């Protein structure tokens, strides 16, 4: 299954799967964060 | 087709984008990527027009009107059937122009001239772009344009004429006025010196340029020669769009009086107060 | 920090700077002669609570408009 | 670009990678619904 | 086969490629009118309109210009090419139509027309050698010759305008 | 049917296709665009129920 | 100049694209009028 | 009836056919859908009171 | 240049076993559609 | 059955797959949540 | 497939490309933020069931 | 150029074995689904 | 990967990378400068709830 | 010209980020169509 | 990081860079200047809390 | 004309100045969106 | 997995963590401030009347 | 030029040291901050 | 760790960890006069009625 | 043109030149910030 | 560049600023803290 | 052309040219500030 990997350079592998994590993660937090109420809770636990 | 000795001419080289891949004539015309693009901007710009004369009242030539926005839609852009089209058919517009002198300025190349021809047209691209682009923009509306139509357009230019009361005293005005005038005069004047040269009285030797340079200095007491007077046609004509330029983004922008007005200045110098 | 006068022809960058702080100069006393607080000719005898300063906020009637109505 | 043999090192890295963040995630979604469950 | 050109491709409207060296075989930007008069121009009284300034002495250098003569011709190539021996005059028109150049580390003399030399600081100072961007000091070499030392002919005259002319397109090219 | 690529230029029969087909597009959508049953900016959630029909003056 | 078994080799991928995009722009059609009809 | 793929490279036959079969798929679920009131159905299900 | 009549032949077999796999498939949905909802 | 891999590009083969896949997941996705009213649901049990 | 990049330089489609995307981009805003349900800088923070709709 | 005979074999057996994977995880996805939410 | 800068002069890339961002920024800056709400130089002190917003949809 | 290796080399980058574009702005998509539909 | 100035001429760069730098700053101030709140000449000596303030929200 | 060392370091810089931007960006949104939110 | 380091600068790297390090914590704290209430429970300690 | 697999080993240590490093000093900080204000 | 610093030039390390500190430093006061109500505090207790 | 030795001694210059105008232009927006805040 | 022993004797006065900095500072917030406490 | 020695010389009168006038320029906005200051 390795063999997949010949004639790639492993840097941009690197880079492509950081790029797709990073937006897929941020992407998912300002997602969820709109379904779940938080921070919006916490937020107004500490307020005036 | 070609002419009888057109093709020892028709090399590769000159392009300045695109390389060999567009280097190549259509019967006439050259192509280049500058001519692509050309014809890309030409044919949507068209065929907007065509459907701002469907939706609009009559197919008249005369009386199509392509109007651009009011002036509340400031520098966005408006609903299509609202001036938004006259919107797209102006960036048409400006890529069409700016294509043409760029596709221009390969052909030069590959002739081995010099670039005058396209800084000469930029000269009219200039003024075009002083109408719809810089004079709309320092008023902060795209509906400062004027509107697509061939006389839509003069009521335009005489409505804006009349927001400045008399025109006439607009003093980059009379420049141009001058330059345009002049230009006709001077091109009068190159055109039947060379042809009445080269076409004397039957049976008479045709003339020489010693004959030309004596009557051209009878006629203005002195003598421009060949290069000055093709200069000086240039001068007079790229002259007077440039001042044409002027004397519209003056108006309106920098002064909004009547051009009468403008004059107390010379009455008011103190020599004579 | 002379190393500039070998990079750039002091005669050139001579003439440059006072052009410069020439135009400048004129640039700065014009606006100021144009403005009301600093329009010194006329007004430079004024004391300096006396000289003009301009609104915190102008003033409307709601009846009353700058501009014509239109469009 | 790789060999085989930097294929076959490599994969092994991407593997593991893989799995610690899998890992990670699985703890992340079990706190997460022990907090707030969705369904 | 002796053909100037040959098609890039079979399709219509294609370019033309140069089977030699273009500058030479006048192609392109380098071509001349090959069926050009092979006679000199005349003034209205019949003399020759185009001659070096030492057949005419009531030409004479404006006072106060700098005289051409015996300036160093820089070529493309920054190479020093010739020094100007003479001045060519048009006798219809009062003007400087061509330089005469004395070739460096050569036996020949050229001509040289005036539209492709330029001044250092375009003539307002120093005026001290001449710039002639569009051939190398080699090319310089290969400008045509005149059939004659005090005439030229009008298909003279193309040949040698057409030379610099392809310059600025083959100058600096393995083409040759 | 291949033998128009004889006939002509490939290379630059696509780019005349390619041209013609985005001037194609962005004509039709500039049309629709300027519509009222289709200016889909504006209105593209109106259901059919709702959206524009035109129609000449009842002509009584 | 192009032979006419790279001519056949060329035709073979523009009747397939040719095909390709008018699929899409069929499905694109489908989508337009099940969302507001046009007849 | 084999001989019909003779002149044919493979790829091409299985993008054309792959190309057509998406697109007379998506044709008729979204036809069907509007016919047969489904997932309408389903929305109305689970849609909030 | 495309297929020899031996390629063919069998690309031929993966041809008609791949159609009637896909009808088969589609039979099974149709037969499960009309149970759901008939349509005549 | 396999040969019909033969001169294609793996890298080009897994990077159309996986872009499809992408796009379909999306597509199932958006409209799944339009249909099953979720996250509203989830969305609604949180809010205040 | 890859003989295309035979007759077309992939150096220059590339740039073409970016030239054209960038174009479409820039156009495809300036359309959305000129109209009234899509002028996000001014009204963006609206819900979608408070946002304009071109009815009349 | 493009892959041999035998990378062919070797690679249709990976994406066999993938496939078959996606739609196992995609069959319990889906048994989840409809225990949860049914919509026929 | 760095290959990318064979294709293309990289003191001609950063030439055109640099232009285009110059002009983008402005044109954002311009374009937030003139609207309502984000007209900085002078509202910029309003708070949040303070600052302008578009009209909204029509109650029916 | 170029080989058809390197043709065949750069066709492979191509194709790879070309769909990788279509991704992100099909994500862009999912984003603008969650805060406000157009249908 | 030094290698950049072999690419581009310093003395290109620094005429480059100081006409730039120039023009921006007058540009801010005149952008400044022609604004309200900022009008330093003739209103500098308000207090910040006496300067001009760009319209809010004014729910009418 | 750049050798492939040369392309190497420099690249090496492209990515940092981008990523450096990139990051001062994030951050001038951040605090923009605190100050004054447009969704 | 040292290895992965192979062919680069440490300047570089060293560079390219510390941007993302400010970057997201100042991030972070920016939206620290936002939810938690915090300098403003501060400030309005202080604050005078 | 670019790091040796030699100094990449080396490296990789202070690399390693100094993430676990800012890792735990902000372990600590987190520490603080749930005991001053829990967020949820 | 000494290391990091070879190739360097130590004036430009100087340069830019002093504009750091100069730019933080700024910030860090100013923003701090806001929360803390000083020196305001320090103006009212020594202002004219 | 520079070689190395120029074009790093140049680079000191620069760099420190740089900073110590965006040092005294933050000073300038620490100043204008205390008369008038922007926001 | 700075050489090895340069950049060991350039660390060594570079920790020792910093930590001499760091004590000032910590002084700085102990007399603020105990001045107007935060938390 | 200019030598370093000449550099250096000038140096000396552009700097104590430069200084001159700045020192009459804060003199001049000095006086103004007391005439009537603008912030
Ligand atoms: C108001 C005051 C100021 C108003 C100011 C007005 C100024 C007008 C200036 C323009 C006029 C000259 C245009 C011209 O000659 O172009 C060359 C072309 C072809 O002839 P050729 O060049 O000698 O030969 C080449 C050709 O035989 C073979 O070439 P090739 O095989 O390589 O290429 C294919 C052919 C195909 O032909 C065409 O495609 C052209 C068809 C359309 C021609 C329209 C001309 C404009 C008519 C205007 C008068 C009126 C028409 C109603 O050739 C070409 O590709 C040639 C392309 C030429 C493109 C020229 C486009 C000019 C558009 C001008 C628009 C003017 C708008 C005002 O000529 C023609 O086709 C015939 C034109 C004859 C002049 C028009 C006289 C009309 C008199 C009244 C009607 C007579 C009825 C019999
Ligand atoms: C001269 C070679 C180096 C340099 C070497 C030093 C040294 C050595 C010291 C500082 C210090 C400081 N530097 Mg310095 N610094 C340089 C360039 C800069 C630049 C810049 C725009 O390039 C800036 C903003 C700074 C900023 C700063 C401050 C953060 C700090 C406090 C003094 C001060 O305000 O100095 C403003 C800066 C300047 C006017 C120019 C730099 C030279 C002058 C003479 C000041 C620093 C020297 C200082 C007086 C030494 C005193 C003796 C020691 C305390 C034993 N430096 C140059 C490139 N810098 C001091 C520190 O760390 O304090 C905690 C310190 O000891
Ligand atoms: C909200 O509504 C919607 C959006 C619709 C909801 C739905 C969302 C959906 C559908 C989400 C799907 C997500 C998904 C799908 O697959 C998510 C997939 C996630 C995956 C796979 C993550 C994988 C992470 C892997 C990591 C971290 C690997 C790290 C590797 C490391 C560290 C080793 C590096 C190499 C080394 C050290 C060796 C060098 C040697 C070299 C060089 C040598 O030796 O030469
Ligand atoms: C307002 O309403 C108004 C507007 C007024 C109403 C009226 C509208 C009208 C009149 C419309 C007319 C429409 C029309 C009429 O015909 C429209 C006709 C459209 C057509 C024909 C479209 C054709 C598309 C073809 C495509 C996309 C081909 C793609 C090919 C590809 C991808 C393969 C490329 C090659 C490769 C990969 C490798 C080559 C191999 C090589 C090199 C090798 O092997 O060497
Ligand atoms: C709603 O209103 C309206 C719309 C009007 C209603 C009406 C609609 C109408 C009229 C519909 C008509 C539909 C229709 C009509 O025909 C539909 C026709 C459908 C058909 C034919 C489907 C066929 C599918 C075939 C498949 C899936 C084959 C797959 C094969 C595979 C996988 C193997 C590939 C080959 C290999 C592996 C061998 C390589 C060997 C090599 C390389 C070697 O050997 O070298
Ligand atoms: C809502 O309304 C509407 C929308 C209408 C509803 C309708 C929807 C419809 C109609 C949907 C249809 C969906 C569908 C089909 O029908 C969908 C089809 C899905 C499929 C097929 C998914 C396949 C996934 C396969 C995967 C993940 C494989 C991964 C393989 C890996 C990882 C191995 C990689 C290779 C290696 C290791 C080789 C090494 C050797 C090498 C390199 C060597 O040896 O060289
Ligand atoms: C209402 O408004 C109106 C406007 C009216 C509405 C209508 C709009 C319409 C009609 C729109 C139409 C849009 C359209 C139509 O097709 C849009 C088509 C878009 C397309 C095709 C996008 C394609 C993007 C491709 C990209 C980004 C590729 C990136 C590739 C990269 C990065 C790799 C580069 C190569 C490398 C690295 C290798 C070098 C070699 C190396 C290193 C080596 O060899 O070593
Ligand atoms: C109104 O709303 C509208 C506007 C309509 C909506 C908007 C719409 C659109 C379309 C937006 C588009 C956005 C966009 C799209 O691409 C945006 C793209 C942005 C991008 C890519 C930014 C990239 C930045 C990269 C930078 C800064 C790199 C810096 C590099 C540096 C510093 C190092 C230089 C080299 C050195 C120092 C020496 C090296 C060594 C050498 C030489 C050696 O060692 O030799
Ligand atoms: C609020 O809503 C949202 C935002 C959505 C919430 C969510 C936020 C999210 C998703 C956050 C994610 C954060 C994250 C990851 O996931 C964050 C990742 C953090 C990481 C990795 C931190 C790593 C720090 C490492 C440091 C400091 C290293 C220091 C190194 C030192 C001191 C030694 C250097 C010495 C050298 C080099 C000398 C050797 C040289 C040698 C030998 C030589 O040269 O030879
Ligand atoms: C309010 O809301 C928000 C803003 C959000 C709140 C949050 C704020 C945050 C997160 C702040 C974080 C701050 C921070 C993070 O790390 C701060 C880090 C600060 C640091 C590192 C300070 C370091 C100071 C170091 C000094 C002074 C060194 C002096 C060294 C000297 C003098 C020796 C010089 C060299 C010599 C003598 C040469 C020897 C030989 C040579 C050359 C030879 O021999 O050649
Ligand atoms: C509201 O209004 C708006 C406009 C909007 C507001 C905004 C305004 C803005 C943006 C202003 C910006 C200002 C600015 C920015 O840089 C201003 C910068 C000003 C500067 C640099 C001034 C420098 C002056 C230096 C002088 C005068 C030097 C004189 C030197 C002399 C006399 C010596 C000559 C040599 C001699 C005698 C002998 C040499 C030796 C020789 C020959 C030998 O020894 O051989
Ligand atoms: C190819 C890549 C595509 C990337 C994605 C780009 C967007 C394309 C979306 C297509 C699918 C849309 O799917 C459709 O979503 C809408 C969103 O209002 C749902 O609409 C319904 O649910 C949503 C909540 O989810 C409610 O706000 C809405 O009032 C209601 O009508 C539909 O029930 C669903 O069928
Ligand atoms: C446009 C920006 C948006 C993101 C775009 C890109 C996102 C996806 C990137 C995935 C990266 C891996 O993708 C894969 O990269 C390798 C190299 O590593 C490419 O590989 C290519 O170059 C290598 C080496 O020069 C050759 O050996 C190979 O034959 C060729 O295909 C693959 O063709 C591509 O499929």
């Amino acid at each position: 299954m390795h063999r997949i990997w010949m004639g790639t350079d492993p840097h941009i592998i690197m880079s492509a799967l950081g790029s797709f994590l990073v937006g897929a993660v941020l992407v998912m937090h300002i997602w969820a964060y709109g379904q779940f109420n938080w921070p919006a809770t916490l937020k107004a636990k500490y307020a005036t | 087709a070609m002419l009888s000795f057109e093709k020892k001419y028709r090399v590769r080289g000159g392009t300045l984008i695109g390389g060999d891949l567009f280097d190549f004539w259509f019967g006439p015309f050259y192509v280049g990527f500058f001519g692509v693009t050309t014809i890309f901007f030409v044919t949507l710009g068209t065929l907007l027009c065509v459907w701002g004369a469907a939706m609009g009242p009559t197919w008249n030539l005369w009386q199509i009107n392509i109007a651009p926005p009011d002036l509340k839609y400031g520098l966005g852009l408006a609903p299509l059937r609202e001036g938004g089209l006259w919107q797209i058919i102006t960036l048409c517009a400006l890529g069409a122009f700016g294509s043409w002198a760029l596709r221009q300025a390969e052909i030069a190349r590959k002739l081995g001239m010099g670039m005058h021809i396209p800084w000469a047209y930029g000269g009219a691209i200039l003024a075009y772009t002083t109408l719809v682009v810089i004079r709309p923009f320092l008023l902060g509306a795209w509906g400062h344009g004027f509107p697509y139509g061939i006389f839509s357009h003069l009521d335009w230019v005489s409505n804006v004429g009349y927001q400045y009361l008399h025109f006439h005293y607009n003093p980059a005005h009379m420049i141009a006025v001058t330059f345009f005038f002049t230009n006709c005069l001077a091109l009068a004047m190159h055109g039947s010196l060379i042809l009445s040269v080269t076409n004397p009285p039957k049976g008479t030797p045709t003339g020489t340029s010693e004959q030309e340079n004596v009557f051209f200095r009878d006629l203005l007491g002195y003598s421009i020669g060949a290069i000055g007077i093709h200069r000086l046609g240039l001068f007079l004509a790229v002259g007077a769009a440039v001042w044409s330029a002027i004397c519209i983004v003056i108006s309106g922008p920098f002064w909004t009086q009547g051009w009468p007005e403008w004059w107390n200045w010379w009455l008011n110098l103190p020599i004579w107060k | 920090m002379h190393r500039i006068w070998l990079m750039y022809d002091p005669r050139r960058v001579m003439v440059a700077l006072v052009g410069f702080l020439a135009v400048l100069a004129l640039v700065i006393h014009f606006v100021l002669l144009s403005s009301q607080r600093y329009s010194w000719i006329e007004n430079g005898t004024l004391g300096a609570d006396q000289a003009p300063v301009g609104a915190s906020a102008p003033a409307a009637a709601a009846e009353m408009s700058p501009l014509p109505p239109g469009r | 670009g790789m060999t085989e043999e930097e294929a076959r090192r490599f994969h092994g890295y991407m593997v593991t990678g893989t799995l610690g963040y899998v890992v990670v995630a699985s703890v992340a979604h079990f706190l997460a619904w022990s907090w707030r469950p969705w369904f | 086969s002796d053909v100037k050109f040959v098609p890039a491709d079979n399709y219509n409207g294609s370019p033309i490629i140069p089977t030699g060296n273009p500058m030479i075989d006048g192609v392109g930007p380098a071509s001349w009118a090959e069926d050009r008069r092979d006679e000199p121009d005349l003034t209205y009284h019949g003399s020759h309109k185009i001659v070096p300034m030492r057949l005419d002495p009531t030409f004479s250098i404006a006072k106060g210009d700098p005289d051409p003569r015996g300036l160093p011709v820089i070529a493309a190539d920054k190479q020093v090419a010739g020094t100007v021996v003479e001045l060519w005059v048009n006798r219809s028109e009062p003007q400087v139509s061509y330089y005469e150049v004395q070739l460096a580390s050569g036996e020949r003399r050229v001509l040289l027309p005036t539209g492709y030399v330029q001044w250092p600081n375009f003539g307002l100072w120093g005026n001290d050698k001449l710039l002639v961007k569009s051939i190398t000091a080699a090319q310089f070499a290969n400008v045509p010759a005149t059939k004659r030392d005090d005439q030229i002919t009008l298909l003279e005259e193309d040949k040698i305008c057409a030379y610099y002319a392809g310059g600025h397109m083959y100058a600096f090219a393995e083409r040759s």
